[PDB]
């Protein structure tokens, strides 16, 4: 099954369109799978143009004739992998031959995810908010705390995660401590992230789901 | 949550055999048909076996008919590939996979087979007579880290024949071969007669001659 095209180098944000050429039948469907460095391929498409659940909407297949086409329409950072094409029969499996997915390195804006203390911690006298920064790129965020508008400093502690690729993006996870007592006597928790020229700040209020 | 989970592979040699397991869990493959897919270090998947449920049913690619065997245990709920008369094309991650929405939908982890290929000349060290052994001496060749097979022995360019014993090869853990070769020698020829062990891995077009000297 030829694949067209054999690589291709894209930036973020670029509309990307791989080709399968089919070597069975037409009615054996195609499936589409995305392979990381290293990973186990990860199932995408079945049958021509149906989504695999979890799989986000960006991916999309589908079929002329012979030709069946797997379209990302905004390729993101973590969309750097070898794509697969597949035809299955009962008597044969056949794989496109792979198309490479290069993309420029480029500023990678972290998602922000901000998670209050567990009912069970605070029983252990001690309440943890944790900040999570996913998937950014360069290295450098600043975090501040804030607990009813007032500025945290020392109660904190950051770790960081690399992905270890090409395109590898970071993580980082920043905790905040504090003791049962300040948690209850305060409402508003907020972490803000500052990247650049933006700064993205999320919170909860204490007992407010 | 559904999970293969893989184990078997390593470094084996040419000719050699291997089994893969792939242990399914939240499931039972009774009802499935699994498959082994592969891919060699930098290249595409390649398909190479599937079993279908109840009936055992199995279908090979053509680089492995003949070679591999698919099976599944159901009480086990496990699923194998026996790998055998194994070439350096085997070499690659070797996967498991269920069959599900017309595509495989599970994946198992990968494990590697390597089939060891790396073209070694032998390095070859003296076994030196003392002496201690009456009027009778022994002397040799160790001839050591090879690959592949064969090597071939001779002394002092075939002119000596007589006492010669030369070992079969062993295979070291490090999938490399060794041997010795060792004469029988009058002690008293030790001063005067040289000893010189030829040793010739056309493999690798190397040849070797040793001088074994008293030490
Ligand atoms: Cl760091
Ligand atoms: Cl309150």
């Amino acid at each position: 099954m030829t694949q067209s095209p054999s690589s291709l180098s894209a930036s973020v944000g670029d509309r990307v369109t791989i080709t399968c050429r089919a070597s069975q039948s037409v009615s054996s469907a195609v499936a589409w799978y995305q392979q990381k460095p290293g990973k186990a391929p990860k199932l995408l498409i079945y049958s021509a143009s149906s989504l695999y659940s979890g799989v986000p909407s960006r991916f999309s297949g589908s079929r002329s004739g012979t030709d069946f086409t797997l379209t990302i329409s905004s390729l993101q950072p973590e969309d750097f992998a070898t794509y697969y094409c597949q035809q299955s029969s009962y008597s044969l499996i056949t794989f496109g031959q792979g198309t490479k997915v290069e993309i420029k390195r480029t500023v990678a804006a972290p998602s922000v995810f901000i998670f209050p203390p567990s009912d069970e911690q605070l029983k252990s006298g001690t309440a943890s908010v944790v900040c999570l920064l996913n998937n950014f790129y360069p290295r450098e965020a600043k975090v501040s705390w804030y607990v009813d508008n007032a500025l945290q400093s020392g109660n904190s502690q950051e770790s960081v995660t690399e992905q270890d690729s090409k395109d590898s993006t970071y993580s980082l996870s920043s905790t905040l401590t504090l003791s049962k007592a300040d948690y209850e006597k305060h409402k508003v928790y907020a972490c803000e992230v500052t990247q650049g020229t933006t700064s993205v700040t999320k919170s909860f209020n204490r007992g407010e789901c | 949550e559904v999970q293969l989970v893989e184990s078997g592979g390593g470094l084996v040699q040419p000719g050699g055999s291997l089994r893969l397991s792939c242990a399914a869990s939240g499931f039972n493959l009774r009802s499935y048909y699994m498959h082994w897919v592969r891919q060699a270090p930098g290249k595409g998947l390649e398909w190479v076996a599937s079993i279908s449920p109840y009936y055992s049913y199995t279908y090979y690619a053509d680089s492995v008919k003949g070679r591999f065997t698919i099976s599944a245990d159901t009480s086990k709920n496990t699923a194998y590939l026996q790998m055998n008369s194994l070439r350096a094309e085997d070499t690659a991650v070797y996967y498991c996979a269920r069959h599900g929405y017309g595509a495989m939908d599970y994946w198992g982890q990968g494990t590697l087979v390597t089939v060891f290929n790396q073209i070694k000349g032998p390095s070859v060290f003296p076994l030196a007579p003392s002496s201690t052994s009456g009027g009778t001496a022994a002397l040799g060749c160790l001839v050591k880290d090879y690959w592949p097979e064969p090597v071939t022995v001779s002394w002092n360019s075939g002119a000596l024949t007589s006492g010669v014993h030369t070992f079969p090869a062993v295979l070291q853990s490090s999938g490399l071969y060794s041997l010795s070769s060792v004469v029988t020698v009058p002690s008293s020829s030790l001063g005067t007669q040289t000893y010189i062990c030829n040793v010739n891995h056309k493999p690798s077009n190397t040849k070797v001659d040793k001088k074994v000297e008293p030490k």
